[PDB]
RNA sequence: AGCUUUGCGCAGUGGCAGUAUCGUAGCCAAUGAGGUCUAUCCGAGGCGCGAUUUGCUAAUUGAAAACUUCCCAAUA
RNA sequence: UUGGAAAAGAUUAGCAUGGCCCCUGCGCAAGGAUGAC
């Protein structure tokens, strides 16, 4: 499946996030191979025609263009990174650093209220958007 | 040769509803520009 | 399914007689008082009436 | 007093172009050509001695209705760093203010 | 097209 | 010759404004949508979408809430 | 007149405009009634 359309080409990545402004451009770090990424581009599925009026959503391959992951050094098995108008917006997860979302996020809801409140903070400018959500812990009991 | 028909009620609203928005919009255009002053809303 | 775009409100400019008949039928003023306050020196209901 | 419109009397339509970046639009505010004279005789207002702009910038197009026109099609559109809106200037010195006095109270 | 991708994909798992 | 009917569009006035005003773009619809009266009678709306748009003024918070320089010092 | 240092414009409320329902003056269609030594 994938219906997303992966950037091959490194380059073409980087056009791809120069091509679209007016709204929000993720990439998909993750191998194809692993079932975190099998699960998180089950989850971009999910929200693949509803962000679609307000988001362009790529998928990734590191081994395809590893420019991307030693320069970004996005190690994670499968990272979900951000880019608005040729500028990285940050989300305040408060997993020590804002670069990725670096979960399996399982929760549809989750992931369009965190698109959607990156999409008011890169409208807004913030570089670094405040996530609605306590990822900083676990979220389960 | 040139004749006319009738027309229809709710096409009338509409026209009217239409006719009027336009009358304000060109009002507005033509007096808002920057050409001639408009008077004081009445 | 589409979902709205991120936008909301430009300004605010037009009020009474023209928003004000909204804002006082369908969001109509509550009472705003005997509702908000808390009293934090006295307890007026019971310890577990909530 | 402050002798800074004596070279933009034109008689031309007069907008207001602030709210901005205090770096976006520096100098290419007027590059665009919406219009024939674009943003004639308009620049972008800073604080001196400072290097910083203090937001309103002068937006004066020649012509009132591609003015309006252009307002209208391109008002908050994407402007360097800071996507700005334009809208009717002031232009009220005291020759004004002692017209309105006289208006106003009698 | 995803059908090329799709088997790539599987073929590796 | 004067007036006037459907009234129309302009401009003024009065009132209404979430049930309403309208597009209704999805659908049926002058080739009948609908029924306790009227049933061999009546004959044009209804289901769902979305808002009630144009500007000015005061205030309000904030250090600044914006329209072309500024805080300073003996004089003129 | 002379002289030294130099929120990416927001919240809240009314007023008219604006939307429709009524009238008026205007302009005129098709007509309706009448005066015509």
């Amino acid at each position: 499946s994938y219906m997303l359309p992966h950037l091959h080409n490194g380059w073409q990545v980087d056009q791809a996030i120069l091509s679209e402004e007016d709204r929000v451009v993720v990439i998909r770090f993750g191998h194809d191979w692993d079932p975190t990424c099998m699960k998180m581009d089950e989850v971009l599925y999910s929200i693949a025609e509803k962000v679609k009026n307000f988001a362009v959503i790529y998928l990734v391959d590191i081994t395809e263009v590893p420019d991307f992951n030693k320069m970004y050094e996005l190690y994670d098995p499968c990272t979900v990174m951000f880019f608005f108008r040729n500028k990285h917006i940050m989300i305040d997860l408060g997993t020590g650093n804002n670069n990725k979302i670096n979960w399996a996020m399982e929760d549809k809801q989750e992931m369009v209220d965190i698109i959607e409140t990156v999409y008011r903070g890169a409208r807004k400018g913030r570089g670094l958007v405040v996530s609605p959500k306590d990822y900083s812990t676990k979220y389960r009991y | 040769v040139t004749l006319g028909v009738y027309l229809t009620k709710k096409e009338q609203k509409k026209l009217r509803r239409q006719t009027r928005r336009e009358a304000q919009k060109e009002l507005q255009e033509k007096v808002r520009l920057g050409l001639m002053p408009p008077p004081e809303p009445k | 399914k589409p979902l709205p775009a991120p936008l909301d409100g430009q300004r605010k400019k037009r009020g009474g007689r023209r928003y004000r008949k909204m804002k006082e039928r369908l969001g109509l003023t509550e009472i705003r008082k005997q509702a908000n306050r808390m009293s934090f020196g006295e307890i007026e209901e019971d310890a577990y009436q909530e | 007093e402050d002798p800074s419109l004596l070279e933009w009397d034109a008689d031309d339509f007069r907008i207001f172009c602030g709210d901005l970046g205090n770096e976006v639009n520096d100098d290419i505010l007027a590059r665009a050509f919406s219009r024939f004279p674009s943003f004639l005789k308009a620049k972008v207002i800073r604080d001196k001695r400072t290097g910083k702009t203090k937001g309103y910038g002068f937006v004066s197009f020649k012509d009132p209705s591609d003015y309006v026109r252009a307002m209208r099609e391109m008002n908050g559109k994407y402007v360097g760093s800071r996507p700005i809106k334009l809208r009717k200037s002031m232009w009220k010195d005291r020759n004004l203010d002692v017209v309105r006095k006289k208006q106003k109270e009698k | 097209d995803i059908e090329s991708s799709l088997k790539q994909l599987a073929e590796r798992r």
